[PDB]
Order: C-alpha cells, then structure tokens, then sequence
C-alpha cells in the first residue's frame, strides 16, 4: 500500500515541477523582450516602427 | 465506457484534469499567434482600378 501511494505521489510531483520548468522559460523570454525594450527605448530613441 | 474502470480512476485524482487545462491553453494560444501577426491594419484598404 505505501508502495502504491509513493508512486502516485511521486508522479504528481514529477508532473507539477514539469509544469513549472516550461512556465518559467517562457516567463525568461517575455523578461528579455522587457529588458531590449527598456534598454532601447527609455534610455534612447528608437526607429524600429511599432 | 467501462464504469469499474471509471471508478478506479476516481482514485488517482485531478491528473485528466491537468491535462485538459493544458491542451485548452494551447488551443487558445494558436489563435492568438494569428491575430497578433495578421490584425495589424485598423482599416481595409483597396488598391484602385
């Protein structure tokens, strides 16, 4: 019985930590286009249209 | 179609439910992509004769 509820224990953690790891990434990408943004255009004047 | 089996699933808890939530999110995401490449003219021009 322990055996059983280790497993299934585990598989839900595997799964959330997964889960976690993509999130983050894709929260890094929207951070760099916020810090190329900032750099270029607050403390300069930027041409690139929109 | 299998209600023992569904009963069994019961027990394992919200993993479906997880997976569902996710596969929505992208669903959802794909049109995203779209609107924001295309939608990007307010008007809809035409070229003249």
């Amino acid at each position: 019985q322990i055996d059983r509820l280790i497993t299934g224990r585990l598989q839900s953690l595997q799964t959330y930590v997964t889960q976690q790891l993509i999130r983050a990434a894709e929260i890094r990408a929207s951070a760099n286009l916020a810090a190329t943004k900032m750099s270029e255009c607050v403390l300069g004047q930027s041409k690139r249209v929109d | 179609d299998s209600t023992e089996c569904s009963n069994l699933l019961l027990q394992y808890g919200s993993f479906c439910t997880q997976l569902n939530r996710a596969l929505t999110g992208i669903a959802v995401e794909q049109d995203k992509n779209t609107q924001e490449v295309f939608a990007q003219v307010k008007q809809i021009y035409k070229t003249p004769p």
